[PDB]
């Protein structure tokens, strides 16, 4: 009772005694490295704190310190980004010409002819073209000078040192107790208002006193070296008033509830800025202020040290109906004592959020000169899509882990979890049927179109000319959003994004955003996406639901979460554990995300990105998506074969690296096949023969070489498969977009 | 081109079948007492040397062929 | 002095809300298994078919499909609640056959009076060669 | 093909596919055939031409002879 | 270029022979399985004990060697076809200069000679090469389908089939129809055989379509 | 306080559950009144009804999607297509009956949800399936034939 700061003093001594004893955290790794399997086991269980100790307090302390270390690593990475943008970039020159100078923040040394990678980006600078979008972010923040980037890099280094010190201090000096970690009410109250709300309010303040004036002058047209410094605008209401007249009144309108006076810098316009092609910074300021107020208000719902507030346990236990028996009872105990359940929920929502971010960012470019940078747009979208997919797969994996280790039947009786586990057969069977139906009605349509096209019967295909499959619902929603301003949003001057419809927003002769028409090809690709997502969900859900027991193996929970099988009996139990379900879900997630990014790339290159010549829009691919994306042959020829000429012809130029990785990735992927179609027995016997050869020359090692375990073989195969495929797509996308963008 | 490719693929499949049936012979028709001391028993006595040298030759060829190709690339 | 205990049909079943992982149509045309145990208190346990049930205070009877499910439940009872149970095999015609505690003594404990079935008096490498038993529907381990 | 072995594509067999469309039927008509056919790629034309065969009657006789031989076997 | 490709061929032959010879010599038994001859020529495995025994029978060695044989034959046919493609067009310089690096093999041979093949049928029409384009995609599909049996193993499918059986036994109207044989997942060895068959069929069909379409559309 | 989900017939150890989708009064009545769940009706008549419905609903797809859908003679071609499909599913029914019913065995009894003993459905017999298959052929062919007539008649269409 009573939320407070409870901490234990000096729990772990600081020394290098355990650094010289690898495998000290695990009890099973104490007999020493008798075989090579010990080396792999040392790394496969380094972060599995649940196995290193049975105490939840120690596990929580380890997680907290690991989080601090991760924060320090991220800060080091950020510092490196800012330092490279301040010392090995053309940001200052790019500011004067953001439409012709290609951003670059990496310079290579001349050693073995690699200096060819230093492309002629522009502004008297040579380097590698970057697609992270840091230049646009810095411009939106009003960096302008390189000294500010250097200062930010130094500050990031200081923050990294602070994070590492915090982790060491919280693990060896002042370690929080278990009751401190279980304060979900206090944690939520602080993360909602003190973190998200306060951060949004602070960013809004910076945007008001730094981003708005500097960016306004830049857009109006003023040399970056002539714009006043940020402090000259943050501490001088006269100049800022010269740029925004509502500031001549100070803070009086805010406290008198006459907020309308602030309508000059707190607008609700919409669309994009015609000069930069991005969202109106005033709109973003207003958005951040509104969400900050909302988050601050939301950070006052849970009860802590006072009577006011709500109880998570009380709210959960009060939500029970006639179809769910007991209801949400027991969920609070699960989420307050199991780290894997929280990790699963957080990973799922985190990945979904990343995907939503990718969508909202290409639809509504939030940074200046970002939409016209096709390379940056495609790179950001694809990167966030992959991060989201990986996080979702991890969420499923941790859900299965919790179901295998932290599940307790005595605490989950007749509740949501128990009832779900009591009818897993119906869920899995229905999901399997919907997956089969989607696969048929989605892929068979493409196969039918291919067969008709090959048979000389284009009138029997599922296209916009023959049997039409118009997405009436999507088109209706799109038109509804287009007609929203002045009707279902009277205070809105334009739609959220030009994709809903309207005019074409072009910046510097290139189309920044334009309406995206949906046809039969869009209908087909959307159903393909739904089918792939459903199959991935089926695999992950099946693993989570059958991780404990199954009709084939009634004691699967006893075998653990990660085991290769249960022998060749019962016909075969290969890949029956939850870990194997995650292993297969990774492949399906890769397939789904790959199709998603391919669809996005082709659609933007055929119906969005292009040039304006006062006579129309000349798209990159000429709009061949609407007439070729309805068949697999079109995707293979008009997209894979047609757009791959940029990466296979990059030798001898700056993009040659993309041509090398493109091949290297192809190798790694194929390499994975060796570990995916093979078994452990063959390699063990081959190693036996090689060991005999070594013994014949008295060069056999004491650490008996052993073939990788079945689980390790599967992990290596899946890791190499995804690395090769993702890297191949990365090289192809980057080379193509950097050569035609 | 079609004839050359057809015959080469047929040859590859037939070679795999030849070795597969050789293995079948070793696991189903080989009698150590009837072949005690002949060429079969002796070649089976030093199978480790054979497999080891085959692995070494494969490793050498792969390492150098791939290295030269990657260097040229 | 041990005799197979008869299966009582008056034994109540544990408190369970029902699930889709129970008996199917195989039990109606082939066979099913029954596990009966004695509990000193009403307590929650995990069923092999998914979900959680509550074993009553006294005799408990549970019908499952495969024998492995019954043995898994028995293992859970022995290693968690220190409860001993009996497994029987029931056929559609109505025949009950005693199973697991065959002679009242667990198999892991020697009882002196069992059948030493399938116990070769040779080494694993002392089996007949496959070529010496060719054209005979038997493996080298059955000689 | 015997008269012009370098300007005529050998025909393997005819094509009778109810799923074919008009463009497919017109596109598969090549070596002066009445309808859609498949261009030979096995080289039987060159082999039969080199061993002395010249007319269709000889090919038919050989096919009948092989048919009788198969029945005999 | 001929030197490098010949050494690649030597590699394929040596590795394929190594796999086949290792499987034939270790068929009777090895240190991991001293009594392998007692289990026959083909068997799923020996269980997860002793560290794991996946793909330990001689049949599995032949299975792994088929992939290498296909790769070696593919390299041989690729070399022959590219060299003759340059010779027939009176341009030996293309192969003499682009065969020394892999990018030349992928760009000047695979991507360059696949334009007419993938254009057999398009949103504009079709020609006599449409059959080869369809066979090309057909081979790719069969190969990818085999990848499923090769990567996914028996365990996931057994549970899935059990769920499907429960669904059928509980669906009205359909209950009137019963199966004569209990549906079960494919065997481990059977799955390996099916995956290998799909892989080989897709490989052969894809190369046959590409070869015939490339050398037929030009000559 | 009500629990709409209960175990099948109160037994919680059977792989089935009673939900408002399976044990709903109206749903149960409609499902029980289908020709397939008529233990007391002759299998031939039930097969005739099933075949009539299936044959009638099977013309439409080929009518509006067949290769000759853009031709005035699409109705006739589709009527023939449905007849062919009915004949195919007819041989399917015959093969299933010949394989399923070929032996006899002392099967377990059958009771209702209340516990009232009822005889096994005559349809699940060698002669029962044959009569049902024969009725399905007559009904299936008649349904396809009626599908063509409806196209010619039906003032709206
Ligand atoms: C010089 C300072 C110092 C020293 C002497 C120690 C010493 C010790 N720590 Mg400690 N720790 C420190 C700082 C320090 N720590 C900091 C700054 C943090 C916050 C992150 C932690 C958090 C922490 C935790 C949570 C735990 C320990 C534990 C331990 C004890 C054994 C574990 C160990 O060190 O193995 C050796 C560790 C290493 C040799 C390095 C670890 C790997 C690093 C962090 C990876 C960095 C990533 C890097 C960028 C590479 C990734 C990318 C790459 C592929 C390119 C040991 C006595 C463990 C313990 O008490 O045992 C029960 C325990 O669980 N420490
Ligand atoms: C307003 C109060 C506040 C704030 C701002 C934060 C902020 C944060 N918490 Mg925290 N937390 C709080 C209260 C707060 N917490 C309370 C009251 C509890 C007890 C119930 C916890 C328990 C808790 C746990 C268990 C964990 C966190 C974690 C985190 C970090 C998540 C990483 C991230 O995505 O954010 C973005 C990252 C940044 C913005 C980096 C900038 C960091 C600055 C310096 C913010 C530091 C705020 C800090 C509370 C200041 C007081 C420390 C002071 C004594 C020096 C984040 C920086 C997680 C973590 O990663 O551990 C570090 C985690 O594991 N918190
Ligand atoms: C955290 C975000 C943030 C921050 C740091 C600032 C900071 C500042 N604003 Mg500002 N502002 C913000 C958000 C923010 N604003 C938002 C969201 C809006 C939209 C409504 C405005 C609209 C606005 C206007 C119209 C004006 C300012 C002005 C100013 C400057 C003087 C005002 C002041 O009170 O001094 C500093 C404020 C603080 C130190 C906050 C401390 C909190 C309390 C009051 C003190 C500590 C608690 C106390 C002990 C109890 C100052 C540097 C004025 C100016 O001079 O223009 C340049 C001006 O006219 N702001
Ligand atoms: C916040 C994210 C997060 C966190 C904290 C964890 C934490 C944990 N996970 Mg998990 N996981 C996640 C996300 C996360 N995971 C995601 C997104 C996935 C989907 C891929 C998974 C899938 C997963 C599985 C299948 C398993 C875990 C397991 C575990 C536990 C042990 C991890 C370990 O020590 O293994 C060792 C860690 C390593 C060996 C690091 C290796 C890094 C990879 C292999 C290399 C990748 C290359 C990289 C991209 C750079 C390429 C360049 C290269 C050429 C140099 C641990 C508690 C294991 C467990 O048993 O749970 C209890 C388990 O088997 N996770
Ligand atoms: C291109 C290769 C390929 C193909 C075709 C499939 C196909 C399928 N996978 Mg699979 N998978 C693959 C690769 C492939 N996979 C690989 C490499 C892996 C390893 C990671 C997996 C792992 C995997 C898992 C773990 C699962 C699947 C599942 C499925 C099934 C989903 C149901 C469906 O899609 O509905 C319809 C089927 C299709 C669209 C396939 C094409 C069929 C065509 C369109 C119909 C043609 C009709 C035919 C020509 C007419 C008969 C002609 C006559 C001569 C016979 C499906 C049949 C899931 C499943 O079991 O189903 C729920 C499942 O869980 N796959
Ligand atoms: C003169 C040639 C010859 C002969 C007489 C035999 C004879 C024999 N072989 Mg053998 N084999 C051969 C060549 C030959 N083989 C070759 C060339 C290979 C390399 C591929 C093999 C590899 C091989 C293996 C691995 C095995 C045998 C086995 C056997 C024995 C049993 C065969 C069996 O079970 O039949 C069954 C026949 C089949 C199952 C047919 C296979 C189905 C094919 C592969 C699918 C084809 C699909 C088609 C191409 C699809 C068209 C595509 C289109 C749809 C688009 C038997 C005595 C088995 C044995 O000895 O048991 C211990 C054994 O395991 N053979
Ligand atoms: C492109 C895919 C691929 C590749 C590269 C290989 C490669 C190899 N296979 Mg394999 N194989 C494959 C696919 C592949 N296979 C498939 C799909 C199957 C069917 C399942 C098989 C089945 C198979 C069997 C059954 C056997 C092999 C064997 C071998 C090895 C033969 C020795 C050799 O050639 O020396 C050359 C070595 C190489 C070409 C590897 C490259 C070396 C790297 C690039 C150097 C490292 C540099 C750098 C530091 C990389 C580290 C970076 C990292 C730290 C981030 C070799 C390593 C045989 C063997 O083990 O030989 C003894 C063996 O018995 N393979
Ligand atoms: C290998 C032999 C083969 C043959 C000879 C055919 C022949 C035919 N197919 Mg078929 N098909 C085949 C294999 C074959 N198919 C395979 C393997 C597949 C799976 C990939 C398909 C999938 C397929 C589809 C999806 C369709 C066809 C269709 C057709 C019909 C072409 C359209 C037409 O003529 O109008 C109509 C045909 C008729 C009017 C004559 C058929 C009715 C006869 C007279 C039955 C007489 C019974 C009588 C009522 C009593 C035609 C009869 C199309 C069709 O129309 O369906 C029938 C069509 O939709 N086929
Ligand atoms: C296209 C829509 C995208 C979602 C995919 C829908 C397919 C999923 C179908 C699976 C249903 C499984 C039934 C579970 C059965 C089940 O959960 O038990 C019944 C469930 C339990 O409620 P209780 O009375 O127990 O409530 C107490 C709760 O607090 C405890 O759970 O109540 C429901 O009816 C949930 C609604 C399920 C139906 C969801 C459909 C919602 C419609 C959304 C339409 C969106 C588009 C139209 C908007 C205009
Ligand atoms: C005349 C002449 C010459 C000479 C030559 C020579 C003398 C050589 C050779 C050759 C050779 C020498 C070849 C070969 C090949 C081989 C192979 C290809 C192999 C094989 C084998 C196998 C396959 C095996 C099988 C088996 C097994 C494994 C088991 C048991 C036994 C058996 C047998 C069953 C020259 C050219 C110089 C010049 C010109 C003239
Ligand atoms: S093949 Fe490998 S994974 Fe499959 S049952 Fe045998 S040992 Fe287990």
């Amino acid at each position: 009772k009573k939320v407070k700061i409870v901490v234990d003093r000096n729990p772990v001594a600081t020394n290098f005694e355990k650094w010289a004893k690898p495998g000290h955290f695990s009890r099973t790794l104490s007999k020493g490295p008798t075989t090579t399997t010990w080396i792999w086991n040392l790394h496969a269980d380094a972060h599995d704190f649940d196995t290193q100790t049975s105490d939840l307090e120690e596990i929580s302390r380890k997680v907290f310190s690991a989080h601090f270390g991760q924060l320090g690593i991220i800060f080091i990475w950020l510092s490196g980004m800012y330092f490279h943008g301040a010392r090995f970039s053309n940001y200052e020159a790019w500011l004067t010409d953001p439409t012709h100078i290609k951003p670059s923040a990496q310079v290579v040394w001349p050693i073995v002819g690699q200096e060819i990678l230093n492309a002629d980006v522009g502004g008297g600078f040579q380097g590698l073209q970057i697609t992270s979008g840091f230049f646009q972010l810095w411009r939106a923040a009003g960096i302008t000078s390189e000294l500010q980037l250097y200062t930010t890099a130094i500050g990031a280094l200081v923050m990294a040192a602070a994070m590492f010190f915090a982790g060491w201090f919280h693990y060896h000096k002042a370690a929080p107790k278990l009751e401190w970690f279980q304060n979900v009410e206090s944690m939520l109250n602080h993360h909602l208002g003190g973190l998200l709300g306060l951060g949004s309010l602070a960013w809004a303040g910076h945007q008001i006193h730094v981003s708005l004036p500097i960016n306004k002058l830049l857009d109006a047209g003023v040399d970056p070296k002539e714009i006043p410094l940020p402090h000259e605008f943050t501490l001088n209401p006269e100049l800022m008033a010269q740029l925004y007249p509502s500031f001549s009144k100070g803070l009086a309108p805010f406290f008198t509830l006459d907020w309308a006076q602030y309508s000059d810098f707190l607008t609700f316009q919409g669309g994009l800025n015609p000069v930069t092609g991005g969202l109106w910074l005033t709109d973003t300021v207003h958005h951040h202020l509104a969400i900050a107020v909302l988050f601050l208000i939301a950070g006052h719902q849970y009860r802590t040290n006072w009577g006011i507030g709500s109880s998570l346990k009380e709210i959960l236990e009060a939500h029970k109906g006639p179809f769910t028996g007991e209801g949400h009872k027991g969920l609070y105990e699960i989420l307050t004592t199991s780290w894997h359940a929280q990790l699963a929920i957080n990973l799922a929502l985190f990945g979904s959020l990343s995907i939503i971010v990718a969508h909202h960012m290409y639809a509504m470019p939030p940074y200046p000169y970002l939409a016209t940078d096709y390379g940056t747009q495609l790179s950001l979208f694809t990167h966030h899509m992959w991060i989201g997919g990986f996080c979702i797969v991890g969420a499923g994996a941790h859900a299965a882990i919790f179901m295998v280790r932290d599940y307790d039947p005595t605490n989950n009786y007749n509740n949501l979890l128990d009832r779900v586990l009591r009818h897993r057969d119906a869920i899995i069977s229905h999901l399997n049927w919907v997956c089969i139906f989607l696969g048929f009605h989605s892929f068979g349509l493409y196969i039918h179109n291919d067969t008709m096209s090959a048979l000389g019967r284009p009138q029997d295909m599922f296209s916009d000319t023959a049997i039409q499959l118009q997405p009436v619902f999507a088109q209706w929603v799109q038109n509804t959003h287009f007609l929203a301003p002045g009707f279902t949003a009277p205070n809105a001057l334009a739609s959220t994004s030009p994709s809903w419809g309207g005019d074409v927003v072009a910046v510097g002769g290139k189309v920044a955003m334009m309406p995206i028409s949906l046809g039969t090809a869009d209908f087909l690709v959307h159903h393909i996406h739904a089918f792939t997502i459903h199959v991935t969900v089926l695999i992950l859900l099946k693993g989570v639901l059958y991780a404990r027991s199954s009709r084939l193996i009634p004691d699967k929970a006893n075998l653990g979460f990660r085991f290769p099988c249960d022998g060749p009996g019962r016909g075969g139990t290969c890949q029956v554990s939850a870990w194997d379900h995650v292993f297969l879900g990774l492949f399906w997630m890769y397939n789904s995300i790959s199709i998603v990014i391919f669809h996005f790339s082709w659609k933007m290159q055929s119906d969005v990105w292009g040039t304006v010549s006062a006579n129309g829009v000349s798209h990159i691919t000429g709009g061949n998506f609407a007439q070729s994306a309805n068949t697999i042959n079109g995707w293979l020829r008009d997209f894979l074969w047609a757009q791959s000429s940029q990466v296979i012809q990059s030798y001898g130029s700056a993009l040659s690296a993309y041509g090398l990785i493109f091949l290297g990735a192809h190798f790694v992927w194929a390499f994975s096949l060796m570990f995916l179609f093979s078994g452990r027995g063959y390699w063990q016997e081959l190693i036996e023969s090689i060991v005999w050869a070594h013994n014949k020359l008295k060069v056999a090692p004491a650490i008996q070489p052993r073939a990788l375990s079945i689980t390790q073989g599967r992990a290596v195969g899946v890791a190499h498969y995804l690395l090769g495929g993702i890297a191949t797509t990365w090289s192809f996308f980057l080379a193509r977009i950097l050569a035609v963008g | 081109a079609a004839l050359y490719t057809h015959h080469q693929y047929i040859a590859g499949f037939i070679m795999c079948g030849a070795f597969a049936h050789g293995a079948i012979f070793f696991v189903r028709d080989y009698d150590p007492a009837q072949n005690r001391g002949n060429v079969l028993a002796r070649i089976l006595d030093h199978k480790e040397a054979l497999i080891s040298h085959l692995s070494w030759a494969s490793l050498f060829l792969g390492f150098h062929t791939l290295g030269l190709y990657v260097h040229n690339d | 002095a041990f005799t197979p205990p008869t299966l009582q049909s008056d034994t109540p079943s544990p408190i369970f809300g029902g699930s889709t992982g129970g008996l199917l149509s195989q039990a109606q045309v082939e066979e099913f298994h029954v596990i009966t145990w004695e509990s000193k208190k009403e307590q929650i346990f995990e069923m092999p078919t998914g979900g959680a049930a509550i074993m009553r205070q006294g005799p408990n009877l549970l019908k499952l499909a495969r024998k492995e499910q019954c043995l898994a439940l028995l293992t859970q009872l022995r290693t968690k609640f220190k409860i001993d149970g009996y497994i029987y095999r029931v056929f559609p015609n109505g025949e009950v056959q005693y199973l697991h505690p065959k002679d009242g003594v667990y198999p892991e404990k020697v009882n002196a009076g069992r059948s030493g079935d399938n116990t070769n008096m040779r080494r694993i490498g002392q089996n007949k060669e496959p070529v010496q038993i060719k054209f005979s529907g038997k493996i080298p381990a059955e000689f | 093909w015997v008269q012009d072995p370098l300007h005529i594509r050998p025909i393997a067999h005819a094509i009778w596919d109810p799923h074919f469309g008009q463009p497919a039927v017109e596109a598969f008509t090549r070596g002066g055939a009445s309808g859609p056919v498949n261009i030979s790629t096995s080289g039987v034309y060159q082999w039969w031409y080199t061993i002395g065969l010249r007319t269709n009657q000889e090919l038919y006789t050989g096919s009948i002879f092989l048919l009788v031989l198969a029945a005999l076997f | 270029g001929d030197f490098l490709v010949h050494h690649a061929i030597a590699l394929g032959l040596h590795t394929t022979t190594l796999i086949l010879v290792k499987g034939a010599l270790d068929a009777r038994g090895s240190k991991l399985m001293p009594d392998k001859k007692d289990f026959g020529y083909s068997f799923p495995c020996d269980g997860p004990g002793r560290g794991g025994t996946c793909d330990i029978s001689a049949w599995d060695a032949f299975y792994l060697a088929v992939f290498w044989m296909l790769n070696t034959i593919g390299w041989v046919t690729f070399y022959w076809h590219w060299k003759h493609l340059g010779i027939w067009q009176g341009n030996v310089n293309q192969f003499n200069e682009s065969s020394t690096y892999l990018m030349g093999w992928l760009r000047d041979y695979l991507w360059l000679n696949s334009s007419q093949l993938i254009n057999g049928y398009n949103p504009f029409g079709m020609n006599s090469l449409s059959v080869w384009a369809w066979m090309f995609l057909f081979g790719h599909l069969i190969y990818a389908t085999g990848f499923m049996f090769l990567i996914s193993w028996r365990g996931y499918w057994q549970e899935l089939i059990e769920t499907l059986a429960w669904a059928h036994e509980r669906t009205p109207l359909a209950n009137l129809v019963r199966w004569r044989d209990k549906p079960v997942a494919l065997s481990i060895v059977q799955a390996r055989l099916v995956g290998l068959t799909h892989f080989s069929v897709g490989y052969v069909l894809t190369y046959a379509a590409f070869l015939i379409a490339s050398t037929s559309g030009k000559f | 306080k009500v629990q709409v989900v209960q175990p099948v017939n109160g037994d919680p150890f059977i792989g089935m559950l009673e939900t408002p989708v399976t044990s709903s009064p109206a749903i149960a009545w409609y499902l029980s009144n289908l020709p397939a769940y008529r233990t007391g009706v002759s299998p031939l008549l039930r097969g005739v009804e099933i075949g009539l419905a299936h044959g009638y609903l099977l013309v439409g797809p080929f009518i509006k999607l067949g290769p000759l859908r853009d031709v005035e003679n699409v109705a006739e071609i589709v009527g023939c297509i449905n007849g062919a499909a009915t004949v195919l599913i007819l041989t399917l029914c015959l093969a299933y009956g010949a394989v399923t019913f070929q032996g006899e065995g002392p099967q377990v009894g059958v009771k209702t949800l209340s516990g009232r003993s009822i005889p096994r459905d005559p349809l699940q017999s060698a002669d029962g399936w044959n009569k049902f298959t024969a009725g399905f052929a007559v009904g299936g062919l008649s349904g396809a034939a009626w599908g063509y007539l409806c196209t010619q008649i039906l003032p709206y269409y």
